[PDB]
């Protein structure tokens, strides 16, 4: 399918493009249409999806790349989510 | 040229991109493919402001300086239950814990 | 000193344009291969600098030594000024991994003495203490140049 569904621990459902989700090696292996993350919260998984669009947009770019912002409060949880997802 | 969106309704949130010159109607089309709902049965908002299908996303206020990949713009979504369209409802995200004492 | 600047004494006028949100620390590799730090470029600025053909430059974040790109590559080598045309060195942020990006934010917030107080996996503790290092990167690039000097390619 063109899109995939990632579900947070608190129930939120994020529909993202399949190619974008493949940015995560873990998700790329989990798919073998929906993926349920019992440990990643909505305020974390929304930033992960934002990183996917960011990565796909700028990875092969000759132009200047903007900073990926990360608020101090989400840094520790995002780090653990990123560590698990291999992002 | 590309605008980055987060189409949101209930606890559902769609991450997609489109051109600044693309129309509100074409966005409803992308939603139809995903949530299986015809454009006529959906309403798209921008901070409680109903959007016209003939308008471009650019005209609606979605620009490269507002709909960035790292900070996508939010588009409200409302479906059609019976004769009346449901009220716009966007479930907020969870709140991060207290900032660690070491930070 | 396999990864070093060639001593040609031929001037090459370069322009260091910092197109990144970071304070950049340009690093010239001397004739003995030692990293030599030059004046820092503020976020957004650019300066016309005098270098030479064959010299080796590398750019990092001035405060954390995070790796940066120069014309998409890791190393910049000033070439011959075709009819006096200044050579452009565009310094940009790479697309860091989300994990690396989080490690940068955490390091910038927590003192190294307090990494062990964070409630994270033992493996992430190691990744935090494994700060970006210029000598380490140089040992890498040197070993890569040595590998190309041994393999056909």
């Amino acid at each position: 399918m063109m899109y995939v569904k990632l579900i947070s621990s608190d129930g939120h459902e994020f529909i993202v493009k399949r190619e974008h989700a493949l940015t995560s090696g873990t998700i790329k292996a989990m798919l073998s249409n929906e993926v349920n993350f019992r440990e990643i919260p909505s305020h974390v998984l929304s930033k992960v999806c934002m990183y996917f669009t960011y990565k796909v947009r700028y990875t092969n770019s000759s132009t200047e790349i903007p900073e990926f912002p990360i608020a101090p409060e989400i840094a520790l949880e995002l780090l653990m989510a990123a560590n698990f997802l291999d992002c | 040229m590309d605008v980055f969106l987060m189409i949101r309704r209930h606890k559902t949130t769609i991450f997609t991109d489109a051109k600044e010159s693309s129309t509100v109607f074409e966005l409803k089309r992308i939603v139809e493919g995903i949530l299986k709902r015809p454009p006529d049965e959906q309403r798209l908002y921008k901070d409680d402001q109903l959007l016209d299908d003939g308008k471009t996303l650019g005209e609606c206020g979605f620009t490269s300086q507002t709909a960035r990949p790292q900070a996508p713009a939010t588009v409200g979504l409302a479906f059609r239950a019976d004769d009346t369209f449901e009220a716009l409802c966007i479930e907020p995200f969870s709140s991060p814990p207290e900032l660690p004492d070491v930070m | 000193p396999v990864l070093r600047s060639v001593n040609s004494r031929e001037p090459s006028q370069v322009i260091f344009c910092n197109r990144s949100p970071r304070v950049v620390l340009p690093v010239w590799l001397n004739f003995d291969g030692e990293p030599q730090p030059y004046p820092t470029l503020p976020p957004g600025t650019g300066r016309r600098i005098h270098s030479y053909r064959g010299h080796l430059w590398l750019f990092r974040d001035a405060g954390t030594h995070d790796g940066l790109l120069v014309n998409q590559t890791e190393l910049f080598v000033p070439s011959l000024n075709v009819d006096g045309q200044p050579i452009f060195a565009n310094i940009t942020l790479p697309v860091y991994t989300l994990k690396e990006r989080c490690l940068q934010v955490v390091r910038s917030l927590v003192k190294p003495e307090n990494y062990r107080r964070l409630d994270i996996v033992r493996s992430l503790y190691e990744d935090l203490e494994d700060h970006p290092n210029v000598q380490k990167d140089l040992e890498r690039l040197t070993q890569e140049r040595i590998a190309h000097q041994r393999m056909g390619d």
